């Protein structure tokens, strides 16, 4: 049962990048697919989570 | 003009260690050129402990005999050991070095070192 | 009381007649002091101390109540310091340390600052 | 942290520890990375009076070594006892908390 | 401010340039020459000068002790202002 | 009782007085001077003959039981004739306290190995030889240590220079590290910090 | 390890070589809060000894 | 202030290279010990000598 | 008032040191009965 | 005091339970299998390796990084070429001359940190009476030659111009400390 929640929240990282481009975007880039709180984006384009 | 000895109590018994030892250096020689791989000649190895025996040659203290020759066997026995390198018996041949020239206007061109 | 099972320390080995073992060692230490001369401060003070530890090896029987007394570690310690003692003792005959100065220093030998 | 309820049973089980208890990565329990100022206090030599240097001035007090006896100018001489360096260290006591492991 | 010599190399604010029959120039050469461009000397003569009522006046740079040690100024010579010997501000007193 | 001061008993140093006369009363053929510091240690200086009958006393006499030799090192003194002073530091267990022996030595006159005393002399001596240059009679293996195979000299005597005499390189001609003379971009710049006005009236040397 | 030296860089700025106790005491005082995070390892490290 | 601290020294029995390991593990484990006096008994004022 | 680096009022938690390795397992009787069991009807 | 470590030689009469938990211990390999149970723990376990480059380490304001040299606020340098710290470096890392600017100010004229010979201690920021030279929080400065890390004057300055806003939040945090 707790597998189902575990599994929900793998839906919730794999879809909340910005649909399939921003998820291979990010998974190439960094290795890591994990959602944050956006911080702030300096004027570079860094964006800090 | 009293002083202890170290080993020997006269400049002759000390010659007699100096010859001892310039003996196992003669025959060090052609084993260390073989199992270094030095690229001399076994003459030229020999040459070269001979200049570093004369090197000395003016000593008359027998204490400071005593112990050059105490240096000689150390020196000898990392040698033997293979303790050093050939970049360390290499050293005795000084192959990169441009002597300095001793006449005075070879070093009075060069700088302001007598 | 009971015999040690062991000495707590590695290589030294439990005495199983720790009080004649001691009278050995002592009884020997103060036969061989006999042949130093009388003034020998060397001579004085060991037997003081010899005789000191001669006399409780005679007083106490119990190991365990000797070890408080003796205050030297485990009784096989204290039989180890005996053999040393007496060890020295041989060496200190030949090597007469109770003759005057060998010689002076330099006068400043021993001055600092400099 | 994160770990589901099924896979803390599998990991307490299989090391013999409770590990929820101790875990060695970090969370909230340390210290903010951000703090009040500090306002540290002074020592006791912050003092307006009777605060003399010379009275207070421990490298000039070091003096030289005592010569106990010299070869050259201090000749160092019942029957006087013998003197070990210092008295006999006392045993150690074996420890009250857990003598044996 | 950055000037540039006659061979084109940046001139530093201590004065430096490579002569042009300088060959240490090569070193430069696809690469480039580091010059800070804020001159400290044309930065601290842009401020204003500080108008104080008294005839001495503390500086301790600003900051209290972020800024360097307290040392007080003179301002009686009415004909030049007091400078600051470590941050290079000027006073001058009011009458 | 004044907090930035060391705080001071005169038990240790009693007790290392009488030590020390004790020491020189046995061994009265070698000990040259006795002397307790004010930071409390016990020096015992001796001519460098008593270095073996010394050393074994303190070693194995019961009221001494000196066992562990600590440390051997050597301070190079150029002012003086017998410019090398020989430092031997010893702890005994059984009274738990320390003990400092020194002698002398020059450049062409060898101390007596102790290794027969404490076999933990081995390397320091070899160390002491290596950097001063002082030769140890009976040495079982003596040879440099810590320099570099063929190294010259005794880089801890005061008059050897901090950077030496020759810096070594790899060489492409000759495939090998090769040794030259020593080349500085920056010399070593030398501070004189010393003050011109006296710090310790305590240590003033008469004026002559 | 790689903890501890996150208390060698709060109190000297340097993970490693601190220059931090020096003769007459040490150069600075400990950050606020440090004495916490040192209490909160050292509740932990005995059973990382025991694992180990 | 190590008079001032609690703790055991580990002593081996048999002089080889497990009761050595067996002496370090349980240093640590007296460090421990040491340490938690420290945090307990940290006093207040001055980090270095008052003596300029 | 002074602020410094100080233990909380009361003091830390104490603090565990001591080794603690569980005791866990059969008895050595389980143990060959359980693996004995299964050879005889392997065996079988 | 004092306590054993491997003193466990009460030796006592063995039983035949005693005598089977050691066969089963020896024959089975049990103390074998409580070491996979603690490596297969630490299988389900999150690991704790952070995703460096876009994650970092803790770092604290006191760290010692890369040199700067500072100014103050009006954008006039704050060394005043006082060598206190050259003195105390005890790498002799650093190089300074100094001369009479043109407006009479003390100012260095060479200021040079051989960063291959500095040992990143900090003294020179404690002895600088000006806060002048500091090391700055920065420490991903690895260059491809040896000769980039040879800073001079105008390299420390641009240091300080580019890392001033981080330097001084950092002085800051720590200033009551010192
Ligand atoms: C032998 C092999 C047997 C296979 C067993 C399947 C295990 C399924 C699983 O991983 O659930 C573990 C699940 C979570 O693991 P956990 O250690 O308890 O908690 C860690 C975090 O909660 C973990 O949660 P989180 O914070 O990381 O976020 C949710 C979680 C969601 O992701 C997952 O749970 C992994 C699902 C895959 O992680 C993600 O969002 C990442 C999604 C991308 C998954 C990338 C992993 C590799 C993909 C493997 C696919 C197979 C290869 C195909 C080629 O735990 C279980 O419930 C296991 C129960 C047994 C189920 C069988
Ligand atoms: C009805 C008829 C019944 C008749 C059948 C009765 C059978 C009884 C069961 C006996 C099974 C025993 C198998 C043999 C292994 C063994 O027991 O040997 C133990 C061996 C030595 O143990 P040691 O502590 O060194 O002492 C030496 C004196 N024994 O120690 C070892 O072998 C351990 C070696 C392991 C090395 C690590 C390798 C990985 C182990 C994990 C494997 C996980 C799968
Ligand atoms: C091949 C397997 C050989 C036979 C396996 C049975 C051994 C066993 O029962 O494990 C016991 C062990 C407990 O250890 P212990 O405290 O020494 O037991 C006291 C027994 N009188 O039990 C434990 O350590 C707890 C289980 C932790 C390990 C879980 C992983 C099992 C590893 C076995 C698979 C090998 C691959
Ligand atoms: S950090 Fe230390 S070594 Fe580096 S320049 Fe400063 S004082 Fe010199
Ligand atoms: S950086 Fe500071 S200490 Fe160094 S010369 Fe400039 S003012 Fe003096
Ligand atoms: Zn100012």
């Amino acid at each position: 049962m707790e597998l189902v929640e575990v599994l929900k929240r793998g839906v919730q990282q794999v879809t909340g990048h910005g649909g399939l481009r921003g998820l291979l975007r990010v998974f190439f880039r960094a290795n890591d697919i994990r959602i944050g709180t956006l911080v702030g984006e300096d004027k570079y384009g860094n964006k800090y989570y | 003009t009293s002083v202890k000895p170290i080993f020997s109590r006269d400049l002759n018994e000390a010659k007699r260690r100096v010859r001892e030892l310039y003996r196992a250096w003669y025959r060090e020689v052609p084993n260390t050129v073989h199992l270094m791989q030095l690229d001399i000649t076994v003459k030229q190895g020999r040459d070269k402990v001979r200049e570093m025996f004369m090197k000395n040659a003016h000593v008359t203290d027998p204490r400071v005999v005593d112990l050059l020759v105490i240096k000689g066997k150390m020196e000898l026995q990392e040698t033997i050991k293979v303790w050093k390198q050939r970049t360390h018996v290499m050293r005795f041949f000084h192959e990169t070095e441009t002597p300095r020239p001793k006449d005075f206007l070879s070093k009075f061109y060069m700088g302001h070192d007598p | 009381g009971l015999l040690k099972k062991t000495t707590g320390l590695v290589g030294l080995a439990v005495c199983d007649t720790p009080h004649e073992r001691l009278t050995i060692l002592y009884t020997k230490t103060l036969d061989i002091l006999k042949h130093f001369p009388k003034h020998a401060a060397y001579r004085k003070y060991t037997e003081q101390i010899t005789n000191e530890k001669l006399d409780m090896v005679k007083a106490e029987p119990d190991v365990k109540k000797l070890e408080a007394l003796l205050q030297g570690g485990e009784v096989e310690e204290v039989i180890l310091q005996a053999e040393k003692e007496l060890s020295l003792a041989r060496k200190m005959l030949k090597w007469k340390p109770w003759e005057p100065l060998v010689e002076e220093p330099p006068a400043n030998q021993w001055k600092w600052p400099i | 942290a994160s770990a589901t309820r099924v896979i803390q049973k599998l990991r307490n089980w299989a090391s013999g520890q409770d590990l929820q208890a101790k875990l060695q990565l970090r969370y909230q329990e340390i210290a903010k990375r951000t703090q009040p100022p500090p306002k540290l206090p002074v020592g006791p030599s912050h003092k307006l009076s009777n605060n003399y240097y010379c009275t207070r001035d421990g490298r000039r007090e070091v003096v030289p070594p005592s010569i106990i006896m010299s070869s050259q100018k201090a000749l160092v001489s019942t029957e006087k006892k013998a003197v070990t360096p210092a008295p006999p260290m006392k045993r150690w006591e074996l420890s009250k908390d857990q003598p044996y492991l | 401010g950055v000037q540039v010599s006659p061979s084109g190399e940046k001139i530093t604010h201590t004065g430096q340039v490579y002569d042009e029959k300088d060959y240490r120039r090569v070193r430069f050469v696809d690469r480039q020459k580091e010059v800070n461009e804020n001159f400290a000397i044309d930065l601290i003569a842009q401020q204003p000068v500080n108008e104080v009522e008294h005839r001495i006046i503390a500086c301790d740079g600003g900051g209290g002790a972020l800024g360097h040690p307290k040392v007080y100024i003179n301002l009686d010579k009415e004909t030049k202002t007091g400078t600051c010997g470590y941050c290079g501000l000027q006073f001058k007193q009011h009458h | 009782k004044r907090p930035t001061v060391r705080p001071r008993s005169d038990v240790t140093h009693k007790q290392l007085s009488a030590f020390g006369e004790y020491v020189a009363e046995i061994l009265p053929k070698y000990v040259q001077q006795v002397q307790v510091s004010c930071l409390d240690e016990l020096e015992i200086c001796i001519h460098p003959d008593g270095v073996i009958p010394t050393l074994t006393f303190l070693r194995d006499h019961t009221n001494a039981q000196f066992k562990s030799l600590a440390d051997l090192t050597a301070v190079d003194v150029p002012t003086r004739q017998n410019r090398f002073e020989i430092v031997y530091n010893l702890l005994s267990l059984r009274f738990n306290s320390r003990i400092r022996v020194k002698t002398y030595a020059d450049e062409l006159t060898p101390i007596d190995s102790i290794v027969s005393v404490h076999i933990a002399a081995n390397w320091y001596e070899r160390e002491v030889w290596d950097m001063f240059g002082v030769f140890f009679f009976n040495h079982p293996d003596l040879r440099r240590i810590l320099t570099d195979y063929g190294f010259e000299g005794h880089p801890f005597r005061k008059d050897f220079p901090l950077t030496g005499y020759v810096e070594l390189r790899y060489d492409d001609e000759v495939k090998r590290v090769v040794a030259e003379p020593v080349e500085l971009a920056q010399e070593f710049r030398k501070f004189d910090l010393n003050s011109p006005w006296e710090a310790f009236p305590a240590y003033r040397q008469p004026p002559e | 390890r790689e903890k501890m030296f996150e208390f060698y860089e709060r109190v000297s700025g340097a993970r490693m070589h601190a220059a931090y106790i020096r003769p007459g005491g040490v150069h600075q005082d400990l950050p606020l809060g440090l004495l916490d995070d040192i209490y909160e390892f050292s509740k932990n490290f005995s059973l990382r000894i025991d694992e180990v | 202030v190590y008079d001032q601290v609690e703790f055991d020294v580990p002593i081996g029995s048999r002089g080889d290279c497990y009761d050595r390991y067996l002496c370090r593990v349980e240093e640590m484990r007296q460090s421990l010990r040491i340490i938690e006096q420290c945090l307990n008994k940290m006093p207040p004022g001055e980090i270095k000598v008052d003596d300029a | 008032k002074v602020k410094q680096d100080m233990p909380p009022p009361g003091g830390y938690g104490p603090i565990d040191y001591k080794r603690n390795l569980p005791r866990r397992g059969l008895s050595g009787y389980s143990m060959f009965a359980v693996g004995i069991g299964a050879l005889i009807f392997g065996y079988w | 005091t004092y306590k054993y470590v491997n003193k466990k030689e009460q030796e006592s009469e063995v039983d035949m339970k005693s005598a089977t938990d050691n066969a089963a211990r020896i024959l089975m390999w049990t103390e074998l299998i409580r070491g996979l149970g603690m490596t297969l723990s630490y299988l389900f376990r999150e690991p704790a390796t952070i995703n460096y480059p876009f994650e970092k380490g803790p770092l604290s304001p006191r760290f010692r990084g890369e040199h700067a040299l500072r100014r103050y606020p009006s954008g006039e340098e704050r060394c005043i070429a006082c060598k206190l710290c050259e003195a105390i470096c005890p790498a002799q890392a650093i190089t300074i001359e100094a001369e009479p600017r043109a407006d009479g100010s003390r100012r260095t004229t060479r200021y040079d940190i051989d960063m291959t010979k500095c040992i990143y201690c900090g003294f020179c920021q404690e002895a600088c009476p000006v806060d002048a030279i500091v090391e700055g929080p920065n420490f991903e400065f690895s260059t491809e030659t040896h000769e980039e890390l040879l800073y001079n004057k105008e390299k420390l300055l641009n240091n300080g111009d580019k890392w001033e806003a981080e330097i001084a939040a950092n002085i800051q945090a720590d200033y009551l400390y010192r």
